[PDB]
Order: structure tokens, then C-alpha cells, then sequence
């Protein structure tokens, strides 16, 4: 919803509260890059002139955006250590920046890692990011997170993926929201009639 | 004399008081950033208000 809120770009004006009309394009495509997939992002942010002048001023930004759209993912990891740092130090960001690259990393796992079926775990420390032990237990937490659809093996060195419905999945928080709501007016259920 | 209190002229607009009704009837507009309505302004050499 923010970046949708952060939609125009244009009719957005050289402000009182931000003042450079840059960092507000920072912000935009800050929240951009998580809140809309591929087509979206290769179509409106990869060919808006007037977002594309005004990270034609960025070095790092242009290259954080680019970095990810042109599968250039082991300097990602160091332009996100850059980004998240700064986020880390950033005022209305640090309550959610250890939210935000939690969401990157998994993004990019997903990116990757939703091309290829037979894909080994010791190709991806070269030519994704350094670390076979650190993608060990990154991708572990996430597969053990119940998300990043696929499914490791281990002593003969290989990844391997699936692909599931759109049943369970959504299925799940369905009944999320039937428990958190039955919850909700069972309480108040209790709360009047004494 | 004795029957009218009081006269009042309405002068046809200058640039300041063509800048103004450009202000507020470009409220209404889904403009672009970056307009400079001074030239326009200066553009139209007072018509009136319409």
C-alpha cells in the first residue's frame, strides 16, 4: 500500500518535508522493490524517464535497483549491507529494518531460486554470494520458516525445487483470519451480556 | 447624487491578478510538477477574469 501510495512521482512536489525530491525517490523505490514483482517492475520503474533522471544522479541506488533486475546478486549483498546500514541508522526505517532484508534475502532465494530445479548448493557461493555454510543455514531457516518453495539435500550436495498449488497457501491464512476473528467476536461475545 | 452610496470600479487584470485566478483554478487540475505559471501569466496580456 505505501508504494501504491507512492505511486504518481510526478504530481509529487519539491517539498517542506522532503525537501530533495530524491529521497523521496529513494523511499519509492525502497518500498518498490518489495511491493511489486517482475512485470511491474519491467515495465514502470526500468522505463520512467522521470524516475530514471533522478537516480541518474544515484551511483548506489541505480546500482542497488539494477544490481537485482540484471542478476548481478553478489554485489547486491554488499549494496544491501550498504542500504540496510544506512536504514539501520535511518529515522520511520530502523522500526522495521531488520523486516526489510529478512524480505530482500528471500526475495532474491525466490528470484534465483525458482528457475532451475537442479541447481547445486556449491554453485551459488561464486556466483551468488560468498559462503556455502552461510546458504546452508540461510536457506534452512527459511525452508524451516515454511516458505522459499523448494527442498535441500544434504550428502550429496544438491538443491532441489517443487512447485505447490495456490491451495494450502492460501488455505492457511484463511484460517488465520477465521481463528483471529472468532476470536475476536467471541471475546466481545463475552464482553457484552455481562 | 443623493441616491447612490457608493461606486465601485472593477479593473481588467495585471500580471499579479492573473497569477492568483491561475492559483486557484489550477487547484482542480492533476498538474505536473514544475508549471511556472509566471509566463503564462505573462503570456495572456489581460483579457479578464473568464
Amino acid at each position: 500500500q505505501a508504494a501504491e501510495l507512492f505511486l504518481d512521482t510526478v504530481s509529487t512536489f519539491t517539498s517542506y518535508e522532503l525537501m530533495d525530491y530524491k529521497t523521496f525517490v529513494t523511499y519509492t523505490v525502497y518500498v518498490s522493490m518489495i511491493a511489486l514483482e517482475r512485470p511491474d517492475l519491467r515495465e514502470k520503474v526500468i522505463k520512467g524517464a522521470e524516475i530514471l533522471e533522478v537516480l541518474h544522479s544515484l551511483p548506489a541506488v541505480r546500482q542497488y535497483l539494477f544490481s537485482l533486475y540484471e542478476c548481478r546478486y553478489s554485489v547486491f549483498f554488499q549494496s544491501l549491507a550498504v542500504v540496510e546500514q544506512e536504514m539501520k541508522k535511518d529515522w520511520l526505517f530502523a522500526p522495521h529494518y531488520r523486516y526489510y532484508v529478512r524480505e530482500m534475502r528471500i526475495h532474491a532465494y525466490s528470484q534465483l531460486l525458482e528457475s532451475y530445479r537442479s541447481l547445486t548448493l556449491g554453485y551459488m557461493a561464486e556466483a551468488f554470494g560468498v559462503g556455502v555454510e552461510f546458504i546452508d543455514q540461510e536457506l534452512s531457516r527459511f525452508i524451516a520458516a515454511g516458505r522459499l518453495h523448494c527442498k535441500i539435500d544434504k550428502v550429496n550436495e544438491i538443491v532441489e525445487t517443487n512447485r505447490p498449488d495456490s491451495k494450502n497457501w492460501q488455505y492457511q491464512e484463511t484460517i488465520k483470519k477465521g481463528d483471529l476473528l472468532l476470536n475476536r467476536v467471541q471475546k466481545l461475545s463475552r464482553v457484552i451480556n455481562m | 447624487p443623493g441616491r447612490i452610496d457608493r461606486k465601485i470600479e472593477f479593473p481588467p487584470p495585471n500580471e499579479e491578478a492573473r497569477l492568483d485566478i491561475l492559483k486557484i483554478h489550477s487547484r482542480k487540475m492533476n498538474l505536473t510538477r514544475g508549471i511556472n505559471l509566471r509566463k503564462i501569466a505573462e503570456l495572456m496580456p489581460g483579457a479578464s477574469g473568464a
